[PDB]
């Protein structure tokens, strides 16, 4: 997973 | 001065992009040019406005990624401390203008078919500023070849790759990655049958057992030369220690409590956390497509599985590859 998200 | 976007991307460039990844900074598009694949990663910065929630980073903060990519790009060069196993830099722009609307169809068919967390990025105005880079196309991400690989021994190859290649910057760049997951690690067929490194001056090889490993994405990432250290300091940062549900999010609060949060000191030992991380992807996530059915595969299950249980009593990636037997 990305390590930040909207 | 920035160049248009068409310096970049001429038309028949600009024809031919796919698009391949997202993230809340930004947008990545693999094209062709010369008859070879490349991969297009394309950052808006400098901007007032919110992009996918998020501000926009300035130029100043997206600096580091570009000269760690260059320098582990170089590697791939160099002599004593050589590795062809992070991506390769093509070229770095500053570009201005509206989005293209080629990239805009691109945009969309993924949209339509993966699904996007991004805004459609059709807004921005003819004073926009990017920064695009240009890298070699290192394949298919190992998350989206979760159920792709021949076996276990392919994982081998993997894992020996990516511990080499994190050594040998170790060594050259006192180099921590500090976001290797799955996403971050690229995979590419080869005819090599080994691939070589060197390490303070020896040279070794690995058995490739068909694909190359490509590291990428350095925007967390550290590195020094004669002292000057290059990082991300995210010791104020809010979200990046609150995660959960992966393994992944648990070494982010590990590679803190390794570093007493302090982000331009030098611990290697964050790579062996990655590396652990993924070893345990491999065990745990990864589905192979034969499965160890001779005793001599179920032995290298039983290999991998001794460096799972012991590879964090490691001090670095360079300490496992010297010192670890899965690597004898
Ligand atoms: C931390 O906050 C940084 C943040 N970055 C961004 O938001 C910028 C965009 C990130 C794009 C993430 N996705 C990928 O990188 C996927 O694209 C493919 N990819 C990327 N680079 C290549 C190359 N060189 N060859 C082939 N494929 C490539 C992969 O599928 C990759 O997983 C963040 O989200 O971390
Ligand atoms: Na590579």
């Amino acid at each position: 997973a990305r390590k930040k998200q909207t | 001065g920035p160049v248009p976007f068409s310096h970049c991307l001429p038309t028949e460039k600009l024809q031919r992009c796919e698009k391949i990844g997202e993230g809340v900074f930004g947008e990545v598009f693999q094209t062709i040019a010369d008859h070879t694949p490349v991969a297009i990663k394309i950052i808006a910065i400098e901007g007032p406005d919110l992009v996918n929630g998020s501000h926009q980073k300035t130029f100043e903060e997206i600096l580091p990624e570009i000269i760690i990519s260059k320098e582990l790009s170089l590697l791939s060069g160099e002599v004593c401390n050589r590795t062809e196993g992070f991506i390769g830099l093509n070229s770095v722009h500053c570009v201005q203008g509206s989005y293209p609307p080629l990239l805009l169809k691109a945009w969309d068919h993924y949209n339509s078919t993966k699904g996007s967390a991004n805004d459609r990025p059709d807004f921005f105005k003819d004073d926009q500023l990017f920064i695009v880079l240009e890298f070699e196309f290192g394949g298919i991400d190992l998350e989206q070849m979760r159920t792709k690989l021949s076996s276990l021994a392919t994982a081998k190859s993997i894992l020996h790759q990516l511990t080499a290649s994190l050594a040998v910057a170790e060594a050259s760049l006192r180099f921590e990655h500090r976001d290797l997951h799955w996403g971050n690690v690229l995979l590419k067929k080869t005819s090599l049958k080994k691939l070589h490194y060197t390490l303070n001056g020896k040279s070794s090889t690995i058995p490739s057992c068909g694909l190359q490993v490509s590291i990428i994405d350095y925007t967390l990432s550290r590195l020094e030369r004669d002292g000057i250290v290059v990082f991300c300091d995210v010791s104020m940062d809010e979200d990046l220690f609150t995660g959960d549900g992966d393994y992944q999010f648990d070494i982010y609060r590990l590679m803190k409590k390794e570093n007493n949060n302090r982000w331009g000191e030098y611990h290697p030992y964050s790579n062996v956390l990655w590396l652990h991380y993924l070893t345990d992807k491999m065990l745990k996530q990864m589905t192979f497509k034969t499965k160890c059915n001779t005793p001599a595969m179920k032995q290298i299950k039983r290999k991998i599985q001794e460096f799972h249980r012991t590879m964090l009593n490691f001090s670095s990636a360079t300490d496992l590859l010297c010192q670890h037997s899965l690597f004898k």
